């Protein structure tokens, strides 16, 4: 679900005439409504690609040594709030085999507030999609989850529109863009 | 007619109160310096505080806090010249600046417990190590808030700072233990948040306070939570090792002399330890929440010329 | 007419030397209570030192060497009754036997000192941590020699027993440091050897001994230096944790009510750590030099049946 | 040097049909002599080889996911005696990049004896093939090293006639081949 590498792939391909594939798994169960759709828009433009389930990808990640993730904003640390569903995991699974990671991220979604929580911005969803039987009388619990974080000792760069970045550097970019007054944005000055 | 050199002005107030620090007791110490000794001429003003602040280093050669208040004074005294008074105004332009830092480095802690607040979360249990006391200001603010959490002191030993902290704030009401420093390792993994305090940071980003803050830091980082440390704006030195040996107290940090007759043997080693920018992950100043990079270029900001 | 349970025969001995150590002081004890106590049976024989050796645990419930000295006892008088000798001569079959482990056990140390000769090298600076007997026979060794090398000296917080070693080679001839437990992280580095000893092995190799070994430990895997451990072959126990925690003192390592008069505040936290196989690389036996994944077969080659 | 992956990678590539490649560096100044050897007898069983030197083995390491090494002798701890020259540091930057580190040793090859010092087991060579002019008057002085020393950590697999072991379990098959007698083998059994 990143309309960047979605069309970013497609003249990674056409003008740098570049031959690869790509490993694709899904958000599971709500990027791979997206998931389905990526790679199939990708088979069109035919980059070798191939479908792999969300449990298999420990398994395959010995044989790939690079990964870019497409997030969805980023923050002062370079923890960057990420899309929908299960990219938290494996961006740590690929950390662990010393693989690179990469992520895209535009200009203006650069925000110059601190993760101080983790879970006041990690969103959860629904208990509809995860099991749909909905049984009252037994009445399990079940967790979903719609937003996955990352700190930045598992990412390596910022692809952006002004170049690539450290995950540390990413306050100078953001104090030349905001001010230490409204990053308190509110009436109460206490 | 002081000489505003050791005890004269300086220790006089070190006795006053135990809620103001060494730094910015130096740096009262230093604006009072040229207050009242004011030589009418910009020359000899800083050759005055060149030999002051020199024979202050001299005077406790292993308290490198100091050092740092024995650097930024110069720091302030400079660009307080700067805006080009010709030295007309800028004998009363800085002493009305003058009385700031005692009206707002005095204020460092308490703006530190205005924006640490959203660290210490619900039910997080607290490792704490060495009377650094922003730390107990925000753990004040903690309290305060009547937000929920709990509290584990370790020793500082040899200096002994642990023992107070466990007095300190039981009084104030917060379920807390006094934990050995030996047993660190078999207990960090119940532990989530952990809270230091530096004497002084160095360019990479240093902690230059205690015995071992760098050994808890290395487990911290093994046990991969996130090794905070609160200190203020005033705290920086450009004091920079390569390894983790900085100046040591008298000695090397591996002594093979012998016991004369009933000598300190505890008192061998170091008392203060580095830790560089790999192990923090996150530092309190009053200009806000500061990362491990940005408090390399501030401190080098207005450092190179 | 004794009873061997508690001072009656075994706190005799105690106060005799302090050469012998707790675990083969409970063999001495458990070897000379079926010796004088012989019941002409081999029934209530077994049923009296398991009466013997579980009040012993609720004797001293934290000194879990005894523990170890309480399993393998038993391991010892059960392949002793086998070779099939219907109890007739296995009556005199155990107690001609007998008094194996006083002539046996207490060569454990000098053979310790036999081949564990050829670890400290040349110029080796030694990191020792808490009185286990076995290293400075092993440096009694070194000295007697005239190897060359050097030694440091941590605490052993709270158990005091880093004051002793230093005072305790001093006298022997060696350069020494004692160096506070909180400044090893910062010192390691120019530490090239470490030498530290279990209480206990465990499963997977334990270091049941005392307070941060696990500390120490871990530091010097970060270090990337050879962890060594130095014990002997009759320092074995079946309890084995998954944690590094294991049976506590009392209570659990993270207490928090509070001081009622005067009650000892660094005395909260736990006395015993532990160390899985990760962070040791080596260890001595009477039967040589063992690979920590050998430790666990040879502990398991007679404890599964 | 290694006369069994000389031979193994034949039939390698002979009975099983895989095809791949074979990075190669140098045993400078010494297994030059047969690493020149080496990839030419690789190149008429044309295994797609190509000579890399000994300096350039980590900026091509990130491609490479599996290294074997030849060695010479191993010991008790899984820390083997390895051959000439060049290979332990390289073995060490291949376990940074959590790169499995394959070995092959024969079972004649173990040894009941433990690495008391490293130093007494790493033989040096000559100060003549690694300088050549012989100063007798600047007079500098320089090292060779004529065998590298591994750790077991390093190390993952024992390829050998009797199945691949961990390394640490090699006490087991070396003790059922050795005693503990004749491992102090000298006449003061002191």
């Amino acid at each position: 679900d990143s309309k960047t590498v979605l069309k970013f792939l497609i003249t990674a391909r056409e003008r740098s005439n570049r031959t690869f594939t790509v490993l694709v798994t899904e958000g599971f169960p709500n990027n791979t409504k997206n998931a389905h759709e990526f790679a199939k828009k990708l088979a069109q433009h035919n980059i070798e690609t191939l479908v792999v389930p969300d449990s298999a990808v420990f398994a395959l990640m010995s044989r790939v040594g690079k990964v870019i993730i497409g997030t969805k904003a980023v923050f002062v640390n370079g923890g960057t709030i990420s899309s929908n569903s299960g990219v938290s995991s494996v961006c740590e699974c690929a950390r662990e085999f010393r693989t690179p990671v990469f992520a895209v991220a535009g200009l203006y979604k650069l925000s110059p507030l601190y993760p101080f929580d983790v879970e006041k911005f990690v969103e959860f969803g629904g208990s509809q999609r995860i099991l749909p039987r909905m049984d009252p009388r037994k009445r399990l619990d079940t967790v979903n989850q719609i937003t996955d974080y990352v700190p930045p000792e598992n990412i390596d760069i910022y692809i952006t529109n002004v170049g690539g970045f450290n995950p540390s550097f990413i306050y100078r970019i953001a104090w030349d863009n905001y001010k230490q007054i409204d990053v308190h944005l509110d009436k109460n000055k206490a | 007619m002081s000489e505003f050199n050791i005890t004269e002005t300086y220790l006089r107030f070190l006795e006053e109160d135990t809620e103001m620090t060494m730094p910015i007791a130096a740096i009262e110490a230093l604006v009072t310096l040229l207050r009242i000794k004011t030589p009418e001429t910009a020359a000899e003003m800083i050759n005055t505080i060149k030999s002051s602040t020199e024979e202050l280093i001299k005077s406790i050669p292993n308290s490198v806090s100091l050092r740092a208040g024995c650097d930024i004074f110069m720091r302030f005294v400079l660009r307080n010249l700067h805006l080009y008074g010709d030295w007309e105004n800028c004998k009363q332009h800085l002493i009305e600046n003058g009385q700031l830092f005692v009206s707002r480095a005095k204020k460092s802690r308490n703006k530190i417990a205005e924006i640490g607040v959203d660290f210490i979360a619900d039910d997080d249990i607290i490792l704490v190590h060495g009377y650094s006391r922003a730390v107990f200001s925000l753990l004040n603010h903690a309290a305060n808030k009547f937000i929920r959490f709990r509290c584990v002191v370790t020793e500082s030993r040899p200096s002994k700072q642990g023992n107070q902290l466990y007095t300190l704030l039981e009084q104030k009401g917060i379920p807390v233990t006094l934990i050995v420093d030996s047993a660190v390792g078999a207990v960090i993994d119940k532990v989530d948040k952990v809270f230091v305090g530096a004497e002084g940071v160095a360019e990479s980003g240093g902690i230059i306070n205690l015995v071992g803050t760098y050994s808890v830091g290395v487990l911290a980082h093994n046990a991969r939570k996130p090794f905070y440390v609160v200190t203020e704006s005033h705290k920086f030195v450009r004091m920079f090792p390569l390894s983790s040996d900085d100046l040591p107290m008298a000695g090397p940090p591996l002594d093979f002399t012998r016991r004369t007759d009933d000598l300190e043997d505890a008192l061998r080693g170091p008392t203060i330890d580095y830790t560089a920018q790999e192990y923090i992950t996150a530092l309190i100043t009053d200009l806000g929440v500061l990362t491990p990079s940005a408090v390399s270029e501030e401190l080098i900001k207005m450092w190179y010329d």
